[PDB]
C-alpha cells in the first residue's frame, strides 16, 4: 500500500508546484530596473580585536550595538566592546568543541553548545561576580549547530539529530518539539515578531516553524546543496539562505517562492554566514574564498569586497542600528568594519 | 528541487544484461559526482561505483570490477550504468546518489543509510 | 668611493624591503598552523639589518658630502661615537640572531616535540629581547668605560681604535668583538652541520616514496655555512691579529676595508639566502615581476 | 557576600595598627577594593583604592605616605597598614568592592567596617542637609558640583549611598541607571553639573542619610549628606 | 579616559595574560582525532591505553608528552559537517578491521573521502591495521580470501623489499592498496602513516609518538621553506 | 512498520501545507522596495555617516 501513498504525495507535490508557478507573473529583477543602483560601498576596518587562541566560529550582538559575544574552539566565550576595545568577560567552557553562541536580549544570559550535545547557559549578572554554570541542559543525540534566545525564560536550540525543541531556562525541559527536516539542521533565524522562526538544514530545505504551534507552515526547496547560512529580513517577510553551491537564494514568506538568486561565475566557494543590514539593501555573505561580498537585495550587483581575512570567513554579524559589522574568521582576528 | 527518478530493474535471468538510467534535473549535471550504490536485503549500504563531473575520473568496487560500465551525458543530463554477466549476488536495490558540494574532488556520505539526496532505487533480482 | 657605498645601501634597502614583504606574507598564513617563531625572528633580523644599513649609509653620505672634514661637522665627538655604536651593533646583531635561529632550528629538527610543546613564543620573544639588550650593551660598553670611538685611517668610518694601541683596554674591546663573533659563527656552524647530518640520516633510512622539503633545507644550510664563513672569518681573524699584535701588523687598512666590504655583503645577501632564495619565494617574485611589467 | 572587618579599637597616638578584612561569597581577585573612612557625626571620605592583582593603587592626598593597602589573592584577604596615627584619625573604616565594565555596579556592597579611636580637585557640596518630610510625600534632593562631570564619552559619574542608623550605606544609583536590589521608586536626573534624586514614595525603611559621590577621577570626595528625619 | 577606562584596560590586560597562560597550556599538550567504523575495534584500542555525550576525550602520556585523543561518542552516520571542526589537530588515527572483507570496501571509501578532503588536506592520517591474528587465521583456514573480493589480488606478487607467506602477501597487498588510494591527489603536502598492530600490542604508543614527531618535523620544514 | 507512519505523516503535512494562501510577486516586490526606500535613511551602511556620529 506504500505505492498509493507515494503517488498521492507525488500528486500533491505536483499540485503545489503548479499552484506556485501560476503566481509567478513577473520576477523581482524586471521590477527593480528603474531604481538607481547601490554603487560600490567602500568599507574600512574600523576595529581589530585579537586574543582568540583558536578559530572564531560564532558571534552575536546584544540588544545594544556596543557589546558583542564570541566563541572560540579552545573553550572560551569572550565579551568584546567595540568602542573601548577592552575585554569585558572571559567564560571558560567545559567542552572546547563549541560551534554556536547566543546573547539574550535582556543581556543577562549567554548560551553555548556544540559537539558535546549539551547546551550550557551561563549568567553574566551573577551576584558572586564570577561566571557560574546556570543551566546545563541535555537530551539531544546530535551536535548543536545554532542557538537563539526568544526571551529571558525560553531558548531555541538546533541539533544534528534532526529534532529541535524549545527549552525553558526555569526547568530545563523540552516545552515544544517539532517534526524535523530531512537532514541535519544547520542554522536558525528568528523573525522580528518572535512568534515564527525559519530554519535551514542539510536537505536544501528551509522550514518556518511557530513557537506556539509545533509544526512547519511552509517549505522552500529552491537550493541545490547543503544550506549553511540563513538570515531573516528585518520586516519578517523574507529571508536569504546561502548554500555550498556558491549561490544565495532569497525566499519570501508572503510570496512563498524564490525571488532572487545571487550568484557569480568567478565565485565557486560556498557561503558560511549571511546577515542583513537595518534597511535590508546590503546583504553581506561570507565565502570560503577568504573574502566577504556585499550584494544588493534589489539590483543583485556586487556592492563591495572585504579582504581583511586570511582564512575562511566563519561568521559575520550586522548591528541592530547598522553602525558597524563584525566579521570573525579562522585567523583568530575579529574585524569590525564601518 | 533535487529530483532523482529511477528506472529499469526488475527480475532478470542469470547471464543477462541491463542498462540502468538516472535522470538528474534541477541542477547542473556537469558539476556533481554521481555514484551507484547497492543495498542488499538485511545488509548495509555498500558503495559500488562513482563517476566525476567531467567523466574522466571513474572508479568501481572490487566485487564488480570490470563487469559494469558507467557513463554520463551532460547534453541530456543523464547517468547510465550498463551491467553485464549478472549473478545471483546482484539481487539488491540500486541507488543513484549525488555529491552535495559542487566543484569538489569528492564528498562524504556517499553510501549513508539516510541521505536527503538519494533516490528510491531499483530492485534488481535474479533467480532460477 | 661614495658610489659603491650608495649602491650597497640601495641594494640592501631593496633586499630588506623584499624580505620584509615576503616574511609578512608568510606570517599572515603560517601563524594559524605553527608558532611562526622562525618567521618572527627572520623579520626582526631583516628589520634590524635594514635599520643598521640605513643609518650607516646616511652617516657615510653625510661624511662624504663634507669632503671628509671631521673637524667641521664633529666638534664634541658625538657623531663618531654614535657611528661606532651603530657599527658595533649592526655587526654583532646579524650574528647573535643567526646563532639563536640556528640553535632553534637544530632543536626543532632533533627534538620536534620539545620545540613544539615546551618552547613557547613568549620564550622566543624574551630571548630576542635579551639578545638585543646584550648587543646594545656591548655597543654601549666603550662609552661606559671612560673612552670613545676613534676615527680610523680611512676617515670614512668610526670603530674601535686600531692605530696607536698601547693600553690593554683597546685590546680587550677589539678582542671581544672578535670573539662574540667567532663563538657565534662556530655555534651556528655546529648547529647547521648537526641539522644537515640529522636530515641526511633520517632521509637515507626512509624509502616511502619524499625530500621535497629536505633537499632545499640542506642546500640552504650549506650555502649559509659557506658564505657566512668566507665573509666573516677573514674580518674577525684580521681584528684578532691586530688586537694580539698591536701596531706590529704587516698589512695596511686596505685589507680592513676589503673585509668590511665583504662583511656588508653578508648582510645584503643574508635576507636573500634566508628568504629570497627559496623556490616558492623565487617563483612568487618571478610571477609578480612578470605580471607587474 | 560577606565582608568582615577586624583590628579596630583604641590606639595610642603615634602607634600602628593593621586592619584586616576577610571577604567571602564572591571572587576576591575579580573585584577592586576601596577603603573609605567615616568620621563620627560627619560624612564619608575615601581613603585608598586597590585594583586586581595590586597593579594599580591610589591613596587620598591627605593620607599619602602614611597608609599602605595590600591584598593577598591566595588567602582572599585585604590589609591596610597604618603609620603615624594622629588624633584626628579616629573614625570608622569600610571596605567596599567595585568592578568596572560596561553595565557594572561599582560600590554595590558595603562592609560592616571597624572603628578606630586614637587617644583643588573636584569637590561635592550640598546646599541642604535636613529635609523634614512626611512618609506620604515625594522627595527631591538637589546637588551641585564645582566641575561638570559629563565626560566626553557621555557617562555621568554620579553615585548615591543611603546609610541607615545601624546599617551600612546602600547603593541606589551608579550611573539615571538604577542599581540592583533597590526599588524603582528611586530615580536620578539632571545635567553634568546639577543632579536631582527623586523618590516617588517614601517608605518606613528609606529613612537615613544620602551621600553623593563622583567618579570622574581616582581621588574621590563625598558630600555633606542629606539626612531625613521621621 | 576616566578612572573606569583605566580599570577596564587593566581588566583587559589581566584577561589577556590569562589567555596567554591558557594558550601556553594548550600548546604544551597535543591533540589527536580518532575515527573508525562500528565494526572496528577502536574501543579496545582506547581501553588498552592504560599508561549521550557525542564526544569522548582520552588523556594519556607517552615519553613525558601529553596526548588528548578525541573520538565521536554518539552521532549519526553523517560526517561531512563535523569533520571540519576537528581540523588543525596533530594527527588522525583511522581504525579499520582488516579481518572482515565485507566492511573493507566501506573503510577504503571512508579513507579516500577523509584523505581527499579540501579542509583537512594539511593534516596527516595514521592507519592501524588492527586484528592481524584474526586475518591470519582466516586466510590460513582457506575458507575466504581476497581473491573473490578483489580481482587485482590474482595478479599481485610480494615485493622484493614465524609468519606464513600468505599473511605477508595479504598485508602487503592491503598496504599497497592503501598507499595507492592515499597518494591519489595528495599533492605532497601531507603523507599517510600505515602501521600493523593488534588488540594486545602495547607498542602502539611508540608508533603514535614517532608519527606525531615526524608530522611535527614535516610541519617545521614546511614553515622553514615558506611554502 | 515505521515507513507507513512516516508516509502518512508526510501526506498529512503536504495536505496541511497545500492550503496555505499565496500572493503575487509584484505586490511583495513593491512592499520590499517601499520598505527599503523608507529605511534607507536609517542605515549608516548605505548612507555614509560622518565621523562625528561614529
Ligand atoms: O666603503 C666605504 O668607504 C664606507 C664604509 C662602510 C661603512 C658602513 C658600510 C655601509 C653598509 C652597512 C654596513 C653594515 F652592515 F652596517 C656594516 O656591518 C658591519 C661589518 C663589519 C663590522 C661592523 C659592522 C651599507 O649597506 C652601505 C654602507 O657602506
Amino acid at each position: 500500500e506504500l505505492d498509493q501513498l507515494r503517488q498521492e504525495a507525488e500528486q500533491l507535490k505536483n499540485q503545489i508546484r503548479d499552484a506556485r508557478k501560476a503566481c509567478a507573473d513577473a520576477t523581482l529583477s524586471q521590477i527593480t530596473n528603474n531604481i538607481d543602483p547601490v554603487g560600490r560601498i567602500q568599507m574600512r576596518t574600523r576595529r581589530t580585536l585579537r586574543g582568540h587562541l583558536a578559530k572564531i566560529y560564532a558571534m552575536h550582538w546584544g540588544t545594544d550595538s556596543r557589546l558583542l559575544v564570541s566563541a572560540s574552539q579552545d573553550g572560551k566565550l569572550i565579551i568584546w566592546d567595540s568602542y573601548t576595545t577592552n575585554k569585558v568577560h572571559a567564560i571558560p567552557l567545559r567542552s572546547s568543541w563549541v560551534m554556536t553562541c547566543a546573547y539574550a536580549p535582556s543581556g543577562n544570559y549567554v548560551a553555548c553548545g556544540g559537539l558535546d550535545n549539551i547546551c550550557s547557559i551561563y549568567n553574566l549578572k551573577t551576584r558572586e561576580g564570577n561566571v557560574r554554570v546556570s543551566r546545563e541542559l541535555a537530551g539531544h543525540t546530535g551536535y548543536l549547530s545554532c542557538c537563539r534566545f526568544l526571551d529571558d525564560n525560553q531558548i531555541v536550540t538546533s541539533s544534528g539529530d534532526t529534532t529541535c525543541a524549545l527549552w525553558d531556562i526555569e526547568t530545563g525541559q523540552q516545552t515544544t518539539t517539532f517534526t524535523g527536516h530531512t537532514g541535519d539542521v544547520m542554522s536558525l533565524s528568528l523573525a522580528p515578531d518572535t512568534r515564527l522562526f525559519v530554519s535551514g538544514a542539510c536537505d536544501a530545505s528551509a522550514k518556518l516553524w511557530d513557537v506556539r504551534e509545533g509544526m512547519c507552515r511552509q517549505t522552500f526547496t529552491g537550493h541545490e546543496s547543503d544550506i549553511n547560512a540563513i538570515c531573516f529580513f528585518p520586516n519578517g517577510n523574507a529571508f536569504a539562505t546561502g548554500s555550498d553551491d556558491a549561490t544565495c537564494r532569497l525566499f519570501d514568506l508572503r510570496a512563498d517562492q524564490e525571488l532572487m538568486t545571487y550568484s557569480h561565475d568567478n565565485i565557486i566557494c560556498g557561503i558560511t554566514s549571511v546577515s542583513f543590514s537595518k534597511s535590508g539593501r546590503l546583504l553581506l555573505a561570507g565565502y570560503d574564498d577568504f573574502n566577504c561580498n556585499v550584494w544588493d537585495a534589489l539590483k543583485a550587483d556586487r556592492a563591495g569586497v572585504l579582504a581583511g581575512h586570511d582564512n575562511r570567513v566563519s561568521c559575520l554579524g550586522v548591528t541592530d542600528d547598522g553602525m558597524a559589522v563584525a566579521t570573525g574568521s579562522w585567523d583568530s582576528f575579529l574585524k569590525i568594519w564601518n | 528541487q533535487v529530483q532523482l527518478q529511477e528506472s529499469g530493474g526488475g527480475l532478470v535471468q542469470p547471464g543477462g544484461s541491463l542498462r540502468l538510467s538516472c535522470a538528474a534535473s534541477g541542477f547542473t549535471f556537469s558539476n556533481y559526482k554521481m555514484n551507484w550504490v547497492r543495498q542488499a536485503p538485511g545488509k548495509g549500504l555498500e558503495w559500488v561505483s562513482d563517476i566525476s563531473q567531467s567523466g574522466a575520473s571513474i572508479s568501481y568496487t572490487g566485487s564488480v570490477k570490470g563487469r559494469f560500465t558507467i557513463s554520463r551525458d551532460n547534453a541530456k543530463n543523464t547517468l547510465y550504468l550498463q551491467m553485464n554477466s549478472l549473478k545471483p549476488e546482484d539481487t539488491a536495490v540500486y541507488y543513484c546518489a549525488r555529491c552535495p558540494a559542487p566543484f569538489t574532488r569528492d564528498c562524504f556520505d556517499v553510501t549513508s543509510t539516510t541521505y536527503a539526496y538519494r533516490g528510491q532505487g531499483t530492485q534488481v533480482t535474479v533467480s532460477s | 668611493s661614495v658610489f659603491f657605498s650608495v649602491i650597497f645601501m640601495t641594494v640592501g634597502i631593496l633586499s630588506n624591503s623584499l624580505a620584509i614583504a615576503i616574511l609578512m606574507k608568510a606570517y599572515q598564513r603560517f601563524r594559524q598552523k605553527s608558532k611562526a617563531s622562525f618567521l618572527l625572528l627572520a623579520s626582526g633580523l631583516v628589520i634590524t639589518d635594514f635599520f643598521g644599513h640605513l643609518i650607516n649609509g646616511a652617516i657615510a653620505v653625510f661624511v662624504y658630502a663634507s669632503d671628509k672634514e671631521w673637524i667641521r661637522f664633529d666638534q664634541s665627538n658625538v657623531l663618531c661615537s654614535i657611528f661606532g655604536i651603530c657599527m658595533v651593533f649592526s655587526g654583532l646583531c646579524p650574528l647573535l640572531l643567526g646563532s639563536v635561529m640556528a640553535i632553534e632550528r637544530c632543536i626543532g629538527v632533533t627534538k620536534p616535540i620539545f620545540h613544539s610543546t615546551k618552547i613557547t613564543s613568549k620564550h622566543v620573544k624574551m630571548m630576542l629581547s635579551g639578545v638585543c639588550l646584550f648587543a646594545v650593551f656591548i655597543a654601549l660598553l666603550p662609552i661606559l668605560g671612560h673612552r670613545d670611538y676613534k676615527i680610523q685611517a680611512s676617515r670614512t668610518w668610526c670603530f674601535y681604535n686600531t692605530e696607536d694601541i698601547k693600553d690593554w683596554e683597546d685590546r680587550f674591546y677589539l678582542l671581544l668583538f672578535s670573539f662574540l663573533g667567532l663563538l657565534a659563527l662556530g655555534v651556528s656552524l655546529l648547529c647547521n652541520a648537526i641539522t644537515g647530518i640529522t636530515l641526511l640520516r633520517v632521509k637515507f633510512k626512509s624509502q616511502q616514496h619524499g625530500r621535497s622539503h629536505h633537499l632545499e633545507m640542506v642546500i640552504q644550510l650549506l650555502a649559509i655555512m659557506c658564505v657566512s664563513c668566507i665573509c666573516w672569518s677573514p674580518f674577525l681573524v684580521t681584528m684578532a691579529n691586530i688586537g694580539i699584535n698591536g701596531n706590529h701588523s704587516l698589512e695596511t687598512c686596505e685589507t680592513t676595508l676589503f673585509a668590511l666590504r665583504m662583511a656588508t655583503w653578508n648582510q645584503i645577501l643574508d635576507p636573500w639566502v634566508y628568504i629570497l632564495l627559496r623556490k616558492a619565494v623565487l617563483k612568487n617574485l618571478y610571477k609578480l615581476a612578470s605580471q607587474c611589467c | 557576600v560577606q565582608l568582615v572587618e577586624s583590628g579596630g579599637g583604641l590606639v595610642q597616638p603615634g602607634g600602628s595598627r593593621k586592619l584586616s578584612c576577610s571577604a567571602s561569597g564572591f571572587a576576591f581577585s575579580s573585584f577592586g577594593m576601596h577603603w573609605v573612612r567615616q568620621a563620627p557625626e560627619k560624612g564619608l571620605e575615601w581613603v585608598a583604592y586597590i585594583s586586581s592583582g595590586s597593579g594599580t593603587i591610589y591613596y587620598a592626598d591627605t593620607v599619602k605616605g602614611r597608609f599602605t593597602i595590600s591584598r593577598d589573592d591566595p588567602k582572599n584577604t585585604l590589609f591596610l597598614q597604618m603609620t603615624s596615627l594622629r588624633s584626628e584619625d579616629t573614625a570608622m573604616y569600610y571596605c567596599v568592592r567595585s568592578i568596572y565594565y560596561y553595565g557594572s555596579s561599582p560600590f554595590d556592597f558595603w562592609g560592616q567596617g571597624t572603628t578606630l579611636t586614637v587617644s583643588a580637585d573636584i569637590v561635592m557640596t550640598q546646599a541642604t542637609s535636613s529635609v523634614p518630610v512626611t512618609p506620604g510625600e515625594s522627595v527631591s534632593i538637589s546637588c551641585r558640583s564645582s566641575k561638570s562631570l559629563l565626560h566626553s564619552n557621555g557617562n555621568t559619574y554620579l553615585y548615591w549611598f543611603l546609610q541607615r542608623p545601624g546599617q551600612s550605606p546602600q547603593l541606589l544609583i551608579y550611573r539615571s541607571n538604577l542599581a540592583s536590589g533597590v526599588p524603582d521608586r528611586f530615580s536620578g536626573s539632571g545635567s553634568g553639573t546639577a543632579f536631582t534624586l527623586t523618590i516617588s514614595r517614601l517608605e518606613a525603611e528609606d529613612v537615613g542619610v544620602y551621600y553623593c559621590m563622583q567618579h570622574l577621577e581616582y581621588p574621590l570626595t563625598f558630600g555633606a549628606g542629606t539626612k531625613l528625619e521621621l | 579616559l576616566s578612572a573606569e577606562d583605566k580599570a577596564a584596560v587593566e581588566r583587559s590586560k589581566m584577561i589577556e595574560k590569562q589567555l596567554q597562560k591558557d594558550k601556553q597550556v594548550y600548546r604544551r599538550t597535543l591533540r589527536l582525532l580518532l575515527l573508525g567504523a562500528d565494526n572496528s575495534g577502536k574501543s579496545t584500542i582506547v581501553k588498552q591505553m592504560r599508561i549521550t555525550s557525542g564526544i569522548f576525550e582520552t588523556k594519556f602520556q607517552v615519553d613525558k608528552v601529553n596526548f588528548h585523543m578525541f573520538d565521536v561518542g554518539a552521532q549519526r552516520d553523517e560526517r561531512r559537517k563535523w569533520i571540519q571542526c576537528f581540523n588543525d589537530v596533530t594527527a588522525i588515527i583511522f581504525v579499520v578491521d582488516s579481518s572482515d572483507y565485507n566492511r573493507l570496501q566501506e573503510a577504503l571509501n571512508d579513507f579516500k573521502s577523509i584523505w581527499n578532503n579540501r579542509w583537512l588536506r594539511t593534516i596527516s592520517v595514521i592507519l592501524f591495521l588492527n586484528k592481524q591474528d584474526l586475518l591470519a587465521e582466516k586466510v590460513l583456514a582457506g575458507k575466504s580470501k581476497i581473491e573473490d573480493y578483489f580481482p587485482e589480488f590474482a595478479r599481485y606478487t610480494t615485493p622484493e623489499d614465524g609468519e606464513d607467506p600468505r599473511v605477508t602477501r595479504a598485508k602487503y597487498f592491503i598496504r599497497k592498496e592503501f598507499v595507492d588510494i592515499s597518494t591519489a591527489s595528495g599533492d605532497g603536502r601531507h603523507i599517510c602513516y600505515p602501521h600493523f598492530t593488534c588488540s594486545v600490542d602495547t607498542e602502539n604508543a611508540r608508533r603514535i609518538f614517532n608519527d606525531c614527531k615526524d608530522i611535527i618535523l614535516q610541519m617545521n620544514l614546511r614553515e622553514y621553506n615558506l611554502v | 512498520t515505521a515507513s507507513i507512519a512516516q508516509a502518512r505523516k508526510l501526506v498529512e503535512q503536504l495536505k496541511m501545507e497545500a492550503n496555505i494562501d499565496r500572493i503575487k510577486v509584484s505586490k511583495a516586490a513593491a512592499d520590499l522596495m517601499a520598505y527599503c526606500e523608507a529605511h534607507a535613511k536609517e542605515d549608516p551602511l548605505l548612507t555614509p555617516v560622518p565621523a562625528s556620529e561614529n
